[PDB]
């Protein structure tokens, strides 16, 4: 829940 | 001794992210203490040295830090940075996760202006959450800090100020705690979802917790939807309950932004202040630590 995401 | 560049020591590991490791380094021209990120250059995702880009584009503002270095060397990409004191995660656990009204509003001030900079010079940030605001060190230990712009881009153009187009079906960027609801949606992002994100870390400032925090799942397909479930069913008038109004009117007023809309961000400022004053308290740099 705190990962950074990527497109 | 192992040196990137030649002349910043490497020390230990003191984060790791999707888009490279951080470690601790020591200048040893001037014994400074930097911070060193690297990124492997077998990477799917090229990216450090974008984001070092940005950094040289926007040196100089308030609170943003100094980049001292970028090459290749090795199997990585490097950049290093100036070191900057704790994040604001770090604080809030080290005040045990309570932060007073008064810190909060003094770190609001300076966190809309941050992002109103970012903004001002063409950027979107798409990863704003405490981990992502460092204090100074020393005497710039009053001074909040933005950090990390693997995720940033451009959302119009430097010379015509088009701004880039709307789409949807989108995949989730940045973290599913503090990202916006239209990011959850699958819109694209623009310069309203920062500063929604910026409304969420505050008020999980003033909790401790937001209500989509711990949520049992297994996949992570459906640890995300479980999150974008709740985040929408969560009224704003529940999330702020308990606190003044002027979270809910902030996080609405960010909300009703449209996709291209430029922020206002001195009524943003101005709706922390008037509480501020309000409050009885005083702008001299007393944060709860």
């Amino acid at each position: 829940s705190v990962a950074s995401l990527t497109s | 001794e192992l040196r990137v560049g030649n002349r910043y020591r490497l020390g230990r590991k003191i984060g790791s992210g999707s888009f490279g490791d951080i470690y601790l380094g020591t200048d040893i021209a001037a014994g400074e203490e930097v911070a060193i990120k690297l990124e492997c250059v077998k990477t799917k995702h090229p990216q450090l040295h974008i984001e070092s880009k940005i950094y040289k584009m926007m040196q100089g503002g308030v609170g943003i830090p100094t980049i001292r270095w970028c090459g290749a060397e090795g199997d990585y990409n490097v950049m290093v940075m100036e070191l900057l004191g704790p994040s604001l995660e770090d604080l809030f656990n080290f005040c045990s996760r309570k932060f007073s009204l008064k810190t909060v509003l003094l770190l609001a001030d300076q966190m809309i202006s941050r992002i109103e900079y970012i903004h001002s010079k063409n950027f979107i940030h798409r990863d704003v959450k405490p981990d992502n605001f460092l204090m100074g060190l020393g005497k710039k230990g009053n001074l909040v800090y933005i950090i990390d712009f693997g995720l940033a881009k451009k959302y119009r153009d430097a010379r015509t100020h088009q701004h880039i187009p709307y789409r949807e079906n989108k995949n989730l960027t940045g973290t599913a705690r503090y990202a916006s609801i239209n990011t959850h949606l699958g819109i694209e992002q623009s310069r309203r979802d920062d500063l929604e994100s910026l409304g969420y870390v505050l008020m999980y400032f003033n909790l401790g917790s937001l209500p989509w925090q711990g949520l049992k799942a297994a996949t992570k397909r459906q640890k995300y939807e479980r999150i974008s479930e709740k985040k929408m069913s969560t009224p704003i008038e529940v999330l702020c309950k308990g606190y003044p109004s002027e979270f809910a009117t902030y996080l609405n007023f960010c909300r009703s932004l449209r996709f291209d809309d430029k922020p206002d961000y001195s009524y943003l400022r101005q709706l922390f202040r008037n509480l501020f004053h309000r409050q009885g308290f005083s702008y001299d740099y007393v944060f709860d630590w």
